[PDB]
This record gives C-alpha cells, sequence and structure tokens, in this order.
C-alpha cells in the first residue's frame, strides 16, 4: 500500500516532469536548424543543451534534492545529465521507424540523423537498442519519472561527498517505485519490472561512458567544439 | 568549478 509520503513524491515528480518536458516540442524552433557529416551537430548540440537545462529544472523539484550541498547537486547533474536525456527521450521514441518523433518531420530523428553529429554507431546502435528495451517495459508515467529521479540521485557518482544522504534520498525514491509497482502495476506487465528498470540504469552507465569517450574525440578538435554551446562545454568538459 | 550549472541549480 502506498503511504501518504509516497503518493506526494509521485504527484511532485509527475508535475516536475510536466513542467520540464513539453510534448509539443514548441521550443525546437529556437534551435539552430537541422541539416540532413557533422551537419546535424548545431541542431542536436542545441537540443542537448536545452535538454540539459530542462533536466536541471526537473532535478531541482526531486524531494530531498534541495537538502544536498551545491557541490553535490553539481556532480550528480554533471554525471546524470546525458543518461536522463536518454531516459526522457523514450517518450518521443517510436519503434515503428526506430526514430525520435518530436512533433514534425523537421524534428524527427533517425539513426542517420543522430549519426550526423560526430558520434559513431558504437554509441548510437546501443542507444537505439536501449530505447527499444525501455519502450517494451511500457512504463506508467509514474514509473518513468521515478526512474529519472533515481538516476539523478545515485550515491556512487564520481566526486560525491555526502554519499549517505544521496543514498537516503534515492532509497525514499526506490521504495516508492517498488511499492508503486506492487500496488498499481497489474501483472503480467509488473513481472520483475523493478529489476528490469534498475538494469536500465546499468545500461545507461555504459552509454554514458561511451558518450564520454566520443565527446572527448569530437571536442579535441576546436572547430567542432566551436559548434557546441557553453553549457554543453561546461557539463561534458 | 561550473558557473552555469551552479547558476541554474540555485
Ligand atoms: C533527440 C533526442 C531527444 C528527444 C526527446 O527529448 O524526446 C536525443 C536524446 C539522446 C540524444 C543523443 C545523445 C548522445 C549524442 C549527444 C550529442 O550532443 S553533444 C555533441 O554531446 O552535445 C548529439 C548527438 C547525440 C547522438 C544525441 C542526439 C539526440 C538524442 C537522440
Amino acid at each position: 500500500k502506498l503511504s501518504e509520503e509516497q503518493q506526494h513524491i509521485i504527484a511532485i515528480l509527475l508535475d516536475a516532469h510536466h513542467k520540464t518536458y513539453d510534448p509539443t516540442y514548441a521550443d525546437f524552433r529556437d534551435f539552430r536548424p537541422p541539416v540532413r557529416p557533422l551537419s546535424m551537430l548545431p541542431h542536436l548540440a542545441d537540443l542537448v543543451s536545452y535538454s540539459i537545462q530542462k533536466v536541471i529544472g526537473f532535478a531541482k523539484m526531486i524531494p530531498g534534492f534541495r537538502d544536498l550541498t551545491s557541490d553535490d547537486q553539481i556532480v550528480l547533474l554533471k554525471s546524470s545529465a546525458i543518461e536522463v536525456i536518454m531516459l526522457r527521450s523514450n517518450q518521443s521514441f517510436t519503434m515503428d521507424d526506430m526514430s525520435w518523433d518530436c512533433g514534425s518531420q523537421d524534428y524527427k530523428y533517425d539513426v542517420t540523423d543522430v549519426s550526423k553529429a560526430g558520434h559513431t554507431l558504437e554509441l548510437i546502435e546501443p542507444l537505439i537498442k536501449f530505447q527499444v528495451g525501455l519502450k517494451k517495459l511500457n512504463l506508467h508515467e509514474e514509473e518513468h519519472v521515478l526512474l529519472m529521479a533515481i538516476c539523478i540521485v545515485s550515491p556512487d557518482r564520481p566526486g560525491v561527498q555526502d554519499a549517505k544522504l544521496v543514498e537516503a534520498i534515492q532509497d525514499r525514491l526506490s521504495n516508492t517505485l517498488q511499492t508503486y509497482i506492487r500496488c498499481r502495476h497489474p501483472p503480467p506487465g509488473s513481472h520483475q519490472l523493478y529489476a528490469k528498470m534498475i538494469q536500465k540504469l546499468a545500461d545507461l552507465r555504459s552509454l554514458n561512458e561511451e558518450h564520454s569517450k566520443q565527446y572527448r574525440s569530437l571536442s579535441f578538435q576546436p572547430e567542432n567544439s566551436m559548434k557546441l554551446t557553453p553549457l554543453v562545454l561546461e557539463v561534458f568538459g | 568549478n561550473h558557473p552555469m550549472l551552479m547558476n541554474l541549480l540555485k
């Protein structure tokens, strides 16, 4: 049975998500336009930079997150950002044509589009397989927003000072997610669903690592760095 | 060491 504390956590994360993920993708118009080598880099760099800001806005409204130090907030978001971007992207991802469909054909991104931003298939092929497996989980929105929040508040991230407080915050969230699955997720959909969600967090670490590797290559060349945003340069280094 | 990130978090 879902406690009062737990119901409140869910209502807050749902609202936090509704406030930071616009499913009409209205802002995409403000990005440097798409072009179909590094042809898609200006558009996707802007997209990612925007999405970083949205993730920060989401994170801020996570119950317990405000209690963390500024430094701890920084290290959690710096290491989580790419992963949460990949998680939140599942909402626009469609298995029909293995694409992110963000409202229009201009903002509909397939394997070849997202490969035109300096990243190879060593990231994109596993990213796309991740999106398929995650989509097959058929998560309730409540589960989706809990998983993103759990991903952000991970005690093992490099450079974390107050790991025990980070763990305490995450546990509250984990326990909520587990209880929610038990109470509100009907079998068979619910079968080992928690274990499968936590596995997605493992997959994301692997994707983050590969993204890091390729970001270093991309960004070693100043003419490519030039095409990013200052936020992207700060967050990804 | 991350001014923009800090600004957006405060
Ligand atoms: C379009 C969707 C988001 C859709 C949604 O939110 O619903 C996002 C989600 C994950 C994103 C990818 C993450 C990894 C890569 C980051 C890179 O950016 S870079 C140079 O490091 O700054 C641009 C290319 C890159 C391959 C991204 C392309 C755009 C993707 C696929």
